[PDB]
RNA sequence: AGAGAAAUCAA
RNA sequence: UGCU
């Protein structure tokens, strides 16, 4: 493929032309990417620039230099009128190309002309600015896994297992479907920008008189104001108890950072023996439960499937693993929310606690692997896990 | 921090940029341990092949992308922080080398990969010894023997065992020489520790005084302030011309014109009429560029810098002293009220033609209706025509002031009415401008049409009688140098419509919000403190006066105006507080009027606003 | 001014924006800055003592003073040490949850800070060229200098950068070989590190007298950045900070809260007099040391958090070009100390063209940590009000039960800020007793309404990129102005109309010019806003792109829609999430040794950008050098290809 | 000349 | 050489 030949030639030219710069470290890219001596703003030099004899800096192509006494090409530099000439008596492209060249904009326009606006009413209502998600997204993605989701969408082969783990699945598939044509027609940087704008959850301060849904927050500069308001129109898995000797307790532990400040974060745990049938998409099965340990787990999962998050859901259900329910994470939790999230991030980055709690077996007949994957070859297998 | 003898140069160069060695505890030793592990891996994987491919694929210190590619072909994936050092393709296992001080505590780290245990003297663990060949063990033992003799030569044995026991310890140490430099200009050390018991002293402060009455500003006494602006403002008239382009109108004016001087000012000599007539002719032919003429050195200040430097250096009498600059103090000119009244006069045309935006929702209709009614209120006014003249003049002057031309450029101020007739508001005349910064001043020769001549108001403008088609109009002529930034910001002078629009919009919306109904022709009574008495005008007249006052404040904006407004915002707030029957208290040395009085020197509208402040009830009781 | 104070149908505070100077030129500074900086340096020494004793005052290393030496009448420069200890202890014991976030930042986020973020800054004075340079150039020059002198490769983290900066000062002689053989000593390098480059603050509104600003050198920017992110992390979590991250919601909550009727309310809003020439860095060193010592932080953290301020205690402010001296009508500029002037006490503290100053801060530096020093003073038993302060602007809501207690707490607030040198302005602080009417930052508060008032008018002027993107920025700016409450329905629509008219003019789409006549006989129907066609964006439609809106409304049909969005067009081939690449998405047409380096780095960036898709999404992070990384990536992409083995091996052979 | 305001522009 |  000639693209590889061009890449090799360009690399050789860069090495020969710029030896010292090529010898810099790769991590210095974040420094020398923005290397420019350009120093306000070019808004001043616009009215004069557009009226220059040859403002447009075009590339060598098939453009008529003189049409009806045009003088549109000097051979490059082009006249200001050639952008207008490419709107009539020019070359056209396929309907798929024009449909796929803009996708997010079509979604934003379609949402605007799809809502039944009510009757505008006027009053002394006072808006208070609150942080709400800017625009609707195709999927609910946290602001931390967006780069990893983008890496999985665009460069699946250049990634790491940790990056895949800290990436929202499901959104990747839809993004791939919606951006397979866009990446083909536009540039890589523009494709990345459109993708992030599709999935980014950027909390922006907006006027708020009533609770704004993500749809309403996008169009809020006219819905509400100081004098008027027009009115518009564990994670995913689930659990079910089958045989519980005693009912679930509501014990809570208090964390005392100082004698004057305390927090009450309650953790929910079983007692005696229990059996819960956990269901999550393709993952299904029931596992025996102890006071705080696990006796047996039965899982029915597709071959070579990621089985880390369902087990983390299981661990939170019974407060099984210690380092996230009694022993703090090294810092005083301000509230229950971030404690819930920080548990699922720390214990997803590393899962040593689960392996220590359940133990390791030296045989290979056990299906589940220490990397929390279903039915894969490994040098060792986690114990006390079977299939239905 | 040099390369150990037992470590190859390639290994050291590879290990240089793999981790931040300088900022870790026991640096230059953890790096040596990692180099030991990498060398052990290389010796284990030394030219050994199996099934036509190398038996051992080392993974330590390799790019993550190619590691993932190799692992994908081998049907296995590994995490970032627990990746194996090497993989045994012969029996499909992964091994990571782990130097240990004692071989008794084998301690299998994890089931993902079997470990390889080696001591500091050479002997390996039984599992890793029986899984590998004898030559590999011999080579590793020899390499570890050389490493151990190097260590005991430089007695880092405790450091080596500490690095083996630990994993990573971040640190940042400041040297002894840097410490002496740092503590040159301070009484404490790098880590402050004063020998004082913490306590908050009880200090006896002053008492807070109530603002019983609002402060009175200090009116300044002196000669009345002249009109110092680019254009003539409210005294700006236009000459009707037959429909056509700018060149046709200029040619017609040049053909029908008789120029006689009425008032001559020393600031602008009457001889600079010749260059203006030459510019009229040149623009009439079609080229608005002319060669320099004799009556231009005293018109555009050519060689004035060198001439004035030579004149000043001719005397050179006195002694060096600090440069002291005095700003002349001026009183309130009588013409401020005249301009305010004239700028409110009603014209025939609308003078504000802005394209109406589209309407798709009910909210869009309300906004467009409000904007249309606001434009109707402040459109048929003289101030709108003056704003349009200022915009046209500033834009035409700026468009021709981007190169470094050394020849006179012509930028006529011509506007066109809806019918199509040209309107000669005046003319800007560029001079030789070798501009280099946005703050540099470019010479100009403003020639514009008056409506009334007043020597005190225009001490520098020269007035010439102009006769055009049985009609006689005055003609101003002033020499002015004006900067790039000022021309740019006056090219968008139409932005001044925003503030009166905001006031009108808030009044209308508050009226519509008291009840629940949008009227759009509400004209309430706005009570104001006019001439002391509380007489109220209409909303339409108030917005009209607000626009004129803001336009005057814009073209007369200077540091005095900025400081005056900034320091009077708080006084306006205090006045509102006392209106709301509220008490205002001040600290000991509180003189809020002092911060305002220092900004009143010679600005006309600043003095006018000061008089407006000192035309109000003092005590609100 | 009688027109700006309505008495009915509208409040005087509602007409407060008429007291602004949006339109009209902004003040600009002319000539030398020496006089301004010299008057800025003298103030810390004049106000140190009750009576002006500058000559004796130029002997004080630490601004610590005694309670009886504090000037309760005028400005006072300096701090009380025991007061700083007690106030820091009080500010740590209270708001303790906000201190664990600092612990998490230090233990986790601090080691992960990259020194590449230093390139996203202002212009930096470079000790190589002795000339203001953009941040990337100064950063790369400093990194190359450190690598040449330390004979080691600097790590990607900011801590490694600071360690390298600390280590380079231990070398007695330093060089920057590379045609050029500039040589430095330890003292010269120290002076370059201490030197602050002063410049005028241009285009500043609201002030009558011009003021100067300074920026740190690259040798101390890493330390300053570390301390400033620490200060930001502390300020983002305390209710007494006017940080923009909080969104100034705190003022809204304080305005909307109710109060027991019998309780006597009150609200003090004012400015701080000479904020940046009264504060002494030693107070901030002491406060930071207390904060990191009561957190149980390691010793090296406490050491690291004191270089930024201890270097500033030895600052060498750049005087400028000199002081103006005149004989007759001729003006000559001379350096300080050449001729008698109004600054002769400071001739001793002259180092070449720089002036030393132990006492006092300077504008443009330590903005965030100055707020912390102004907030520890609030934490006292007597003070029971709510404070919201952002740099030299505060607001206090008193909630006393009696007037005498109100004034006692007001005087306590005035005095406690003077224990560290904050020095609130007597002529700028106004207290309203019955209820809340005041101002903070640019906001104005009256009863339950807090409205944003702009300081500078939104520039309704077209930018210089291209019409398609320019309309996007214009509409985004208008939408942002409306969203902050500064604008509303009619004002927003009028701003849109003005911007649209100027935008049409600036691209020759208005009147009779060459473009519009070119579209006359050629039958080029105007279909876009930049072509002079009817506008398509409405007030409710600032957030949608032009082409998609026109397609949905049937204005660009499909024949023209296909032609203007052709990817093979000759012309082509507050983030702006619009302007799909089209025909009208074009570009216009616009010490010398740095230029060649510019094209070299541009080539390196271009080759990296193609072989590394992941640098577009995440910051680059990979051990090794650029050459090896590119070589291995090329080998990988060759092997990953579907070609046969011989083509791959000859491609690898061609790689060299 | 003038612009201007604490000091520069009129190369 | 054409912004109401």
């Amino acid at each position: 493929e000639c693209t590889l030949r061009a890449l090799v030639e360009e690399y050789n030219g860069a090495c020969k032309e710029a030896p010292k710069e090529m010898s810099k470290q790769f991590t210095d890219y974040n420094t020398f990417k923005r290397y420019t001596t350009s120093k306000h703003a070019p808004q001043m030099r616009l009215v004069y620039s557009v009226r220059k004899p040859w403002p447009i800096s075009m590339t060598p192509s098939k453009e008529i230099p003189l049409v009806f006494n045009g003088t549109k090409l000097k051979d490059t530099r082009a006249n200001i009128v050639v952008p207008d000439y490419w709107s009539k008596y020019g070359s056209q492209t396929s309907l798929e190309v024009v449909n796929a060249i803009l996708y997010a904009e079509d979604l934003k326009v379609q949402r605007f002309f799809s809502t039944e606006w009510g009757e505008i009413r006027y009053g002394r209502m006072l808006p208070f600015r609150k942080p709400v998600q800017a625009c609707p997204t195709i999927e609910e993605v946290n602001p931390a896994s967006i780069p990893h989701t983008l890496l999985q969408v665009f460069c699946p082969q250049y990634t790491t297992l940790d990056s895949k783990r800290k990436a929202h699945m499901g959104a990747v598939e839809k993004l791939k479907r919606v951006m397979e044509p866009i990446c083909k027609v536009q540039t890589q940087e523009s494709a990345v920008h459109i993708a992030r704008s599709l999935i980014d959850s950027n909390k922006k301060w907006l006027p708020t008189v009533v609770d704004h849904t993500p749809r309403t927050a996008e169009m809020a500069h006219f819905l509400c104001s100081k004098y008027h308001y027009v009115h518009t129109n564990i994670r995913s898995t689930k659990f079910s108890i089958l045989n519980s000797d005693h009912p679930r307790i509501e014990v809570k532990k208090v964390f005392s950072l100082s004698p004057d400040v305390q927090v009450t974060i309650p953790y929910r745990r079983f007692k005696g023996k229990a059996k819960v049938y956990f269901q999550n998409d393709q993952i299904q099965g029931y596992f025996s439960c102890t006071d705080r340990q696990i006796d047996e787990i039965k899982i029915s999962a597709p071959k070579n499937a990621p089985l880390l998050e369902p087990l983390l859901d299981i661990c939170y259900y019974g407060s099984f693993i210690e380092p996230g329910f009694e022993q703090t994470f090294g810092f005083y939790p301000a509230g229950k929310r971030e404690f819930v999230d920080s548990f699922f991030m720390h214990h997803s980055k590393d899962h040593k606690a689960f392996l220590i709690h359940m133990g390791l077996d030296k045989d290979l007949s056990l299906p589940l692997s220490p990397e929390l994957n279903w039915k894969e070859p490994a040098l060792s297998k986690v114990c006390r896990v079977t299939e239905l | 921090t040099d390369r150990p003898d037992h470590i190859d140069s390639r290994v050291w160069e590879l290990s240089e940029t793999q981790e931040d060695w300088i900022t870790q505890v026991h640096g230059h030793v953890r790096r040596v341990v990692e180099c030991w592990k990498y060398t052990i891996c290389c010796l284990i994987s030394n030219m050994h092949t199996h099934r036509g491919a190398p038996q051992y694929d080392v993974f330590k210190w390799q790019d993550r992308s190619t590691i993932e590619w190799i692992c994908s072909k081998k049907k296995v994936q590994y995490p970032e922080r627990d990746t194996p050092d090497l993989y045994d393709n012969e029996r499909a296992v992964a091994y990571k080398v782990l130097l240990v001080s004692d071989l008794s505590d084998h301690s299998p780290t994890s089931g993902i990969y079997h470990d390889l245990a080696f001591n500091l003297e050479g002997e390996a663990e039984e599992s890793c010894a029986l899984v590998l060949r004898g030559s590999q063990l011999q080579d590793i033992k020899g390499f570890l023997c050389r490493a151990l003799e190097w260590v005991v030569s430089n007695n880092l044995t405790q450091e080596v065992v500490e690095t083996i026991s630990g994993e990573a310890k971040l640190q940042f140490s400041v040297g002894t020489t840097f410490r002496t430099l740092l503590k040159r200009d301070t009484d404490w050390d790098v880590i402050p520790t004063p020998r004082v018991e913490p306590n908050v002293p009880r200090i006896e402060g002053r008492r807070w005084t109530q603002m019983k009455k609002l402060p009175l500003l200090k009116e300044k006494e002196g000669p009345p302030s002249p009109w110092r602006a680019l254009l003539l403002g409210a005294d700006s008239e236009y000459i009707v011309c037959p429909p056509g382009t700018d060149q046709e109108a200029i040619s017609w004016i040049h053909s029908q014109s008789e120029i006689e001087c009425i008032r001559e000012s020393k600031s602008t000599p009457a001889s600079v009429i010749t260059c203006l007539t030459s510019s009229l002719q040149s623009f009439a032919e079609g080229n608005p560029v002319r060669s320099r003429i004799h009556e231009d050195i005293i018109a555009f200040g050519i060689n004035k810098k060198q001439e004035k430097k030579q004149s000043a250096s001719s005397s050179a009498s006195g002694e060096w002293k600090r440069a002291e600059y005095q700003v002349e103090e001026m009183s309130l000119p009588p013409w401020v009220e005249e301009e305010m009244v004239l700028l409110r006069s009603d014209q025939e045309d609308n003078w504000i033609e802005l394209e109406k935006n589209a309407i798709y929702t009910e909210v869009d209709g309300v906004a467009e209706g409000l904007v249309d009614k606001y434009i109707e209120i402040v459109g048929r006014t003289k101030v709108a025509s003056v704003i349009e003249k200022w915009q046209i003049a500033a834009t035409r002057t700026f468009s021709q002031l981007h190169t470094d031309r050394s020849r006179i450029t012509a930028c006529p101020i011509i506007t066109r009415d809806p019918s199509g007739n040209c309107q000669f508001w005046g003319m800007v005349l560029l001079g030789p401008h070798h501009v280099k910064r946005d703050t540099d001043n470019a010479p100009l020769l403003i020639a514009e049409i008056m409506g009334e001549d007043t020597e005190e108001k225009y001490p520098k403008h020269s007035v010439f009688s102009l006769k055009v088609e049985e009609k006689q109009f005055l003609l101003s002529l002033k020499i002015t140098s004006f900067s790039r930034n000022k021309l740019y910001t006056f090219s968008n002078i139409r932005r001044v419509l925003i503030q009166p629009a905001s006031i009108y919009s808030q009044v209308v919306l508050s009226r519509a919000a008291e009840n629940n109904s949008l009227n759009l022709e509400v004209n309430p009574e706005i009570q104001l403190y006019l001439e002391g008495a509380q007489r109220g005008m209409t909303l339409y007249q108030w917005v009209r006066m607000i626009l004129c006052l803001e336009f005057l404040m814009a073209i007369y904006n200077n540091p005095q105006m900025e400081g005056f407004l900034a320091n009077m915002r708080r006084l306006h707030m205090s006045r509102h507080a006392m209106m709301e029957r509220r008490q205002v208290f001040l600290p000991f040395g509180s003189r809020p009027e002092d911060k305002v009085n220092e900004c009143i020197i010679n600005n006309p509208i600043v003095a006018y606003l000061a008089k407006g402040w000192n035309s109000m009830p003092n005590v609100y009781y | 001014m009688n027109l700006f104070t309505p008495l009915s149908e509208i409040n005087p505070t509602t007409t407060q924006e008429l007291l602004y100077a949006y339109t009209g030129p902004a003040p600009v500074a002319y000539g030398t800055r020496t006089r301004a900086v010299l008057e800025n340096i003298i103030r810390p020494y004049q106000y140190f003592y009750k009576e002006p004793n500058v000559q004796r005052a130029l002997d004080i290393k630490t601004g610590c003073k005694e309670p009886e030496d504090i000037n309760v009448e005028g400005p006072s420069s300096g701090f009380h040490t025991a007061s700083v200890l007690k106030l820091a202890d009080n500010f740590f014991r209270k708001y303790r949850p906000a201190m664990e976030k600092l612990k998490y930042w230090i233990l986790v986020k601090l080691p992960k800070l990259k020194y590449a973020e230093l390139s996203k800054g202002r212009q930096t004075y470079s000790f190589i060229h002795k000339r203001n340079l953009p941040a990337p150039i100064a950063l790369e020059e400093t990194v190359e200098f450190l690598e040449q002198n330390l004979r080691r490769k600097i790590g990607p983290t900011l801590l490694s950068y600071c360690q390298a900066i600390a280590d380079v000062m231990e070398l007695d002689e330093t060089t920057y070989e590379g045609t050029y053989t500039i040589k430095f000593s330890r003292e010269e390098l120290w002076d370059q590190m201490r030197t602050l480059n002063t410049m005028w603050k241009h285009l500043e509104r609201g002030r009558l007298n011009r003021r100067t600003i300074a920026t740190p050198s690259m040798l101390i920017r890493g330390f300053v950045k570390i301390v400033e992110d620490a200060a930001k992390e502390i300020l983002e979590n305390v209710p007494t900070s006017g940080v923009p991250v909080g969104g100034e919601e705190k003022l809204a909550k304080l305005a909307s809260k109710q109060t027991f009727h019998t309780a006597v309310t009150g609200e003090l809003s004012g400015d701080q007099e000479k904020f940046n020439e009264c504060l002494d860095p030693d107070a901030m060193r002491l406060m930071w040391t207390v904060f990191l010592r009561k957190l149980g932080c390691p010793d090296w953290i406490m050491e690291l958090f004191n270089i930024p301020f201890m270097v500033f205690k030895s600052k060498l402010a750049d005087m400028g070009e000199g002081l103006v001296y005149t004989k007759g009508k001729l003006t000559d500029r001379k350096p300080l100390g050449e001729m008698p002037s109004e600054f002769d006490d400071l001739v001793r503290n002259v180092v070449g063209n720089s002036i030393s100053c132990r006492l006092g801060m300077f504008m443009g530096m330590y903005n965030l940590t100055s707020t912390l020093l102004a907030l520890i003073s609030i934490e006292r038993e007597e003070l029971t009000g709510s404070h919201v302060e952002s740099s030299d602007d505060f607001i206090h809501f008193f909630n006393c039960k009696t007037h005498e207690e109100m004034f006692k707490q007001a005087e306590t607030l005035r005095l406690t800020l003077k224990l560290v040198g904050i020095n609130m302005s007597p002529s700028k602080c106004i207290l309203i007793s019955p209820a809340g009417i005041g101002e903070f930052n640019s906001k104005f508060h009256h009863r339950d309404f807090v409205g944003n008032v702009a300081t500078e008018l939104p520039a309704l002027v077209p930018n210089g990129t291209n019409p398609m993107t320019d309309l996007a920025m214009g509409l985004n700016v208008i939408k942002h102005s409306v969203n902050t409450g500064q604008m509303n329905l009619c004002t927003g629509a009028l701003a849109m109309r003005i911007f649209n008219h100027a935008y049409k003019y600036a691209y020759m789409a208005l009147g009779v010019t060459r473009r519009t006549r070119f579209m006359e006989e050629n039958a080029i129907t105007p279909l876009l806003t930049n072509q002079g066609a009817s506008p398509v964006h409405s007030f409710s439609t600032m957030h949608l792109d032009e082409v998609a809106l026109r397609r949905h409304l049937g204005l660009l049909d499909e024949e023209t829609l296909r032609r203007i969005l052709n990817p093979n067009n000759p012309v082509t081939q507050i983030m702006e999430d619009y302007s799909v690449p089209s025909c009208f998405k074009y570009t216009l047409s616009r010490h010398k040794a740095l230029l060649n380096k510019e094209e070299r780095y541009q080539r390196v960036t271009s080759i990296i950008n193609k072989l590394f898709p992941e640098v577009l999404i995440q910051e680059a992070s990979a051990p090794g050098t650029v050459r090896e990384s590119l070589k291995r990536r090329l080998e990988l992409v060759v092997e990953r290809s579907d070609l046969d083995e011989e083509r791959k091996k000859r491609i690898l052979s061609r790689i060299f």
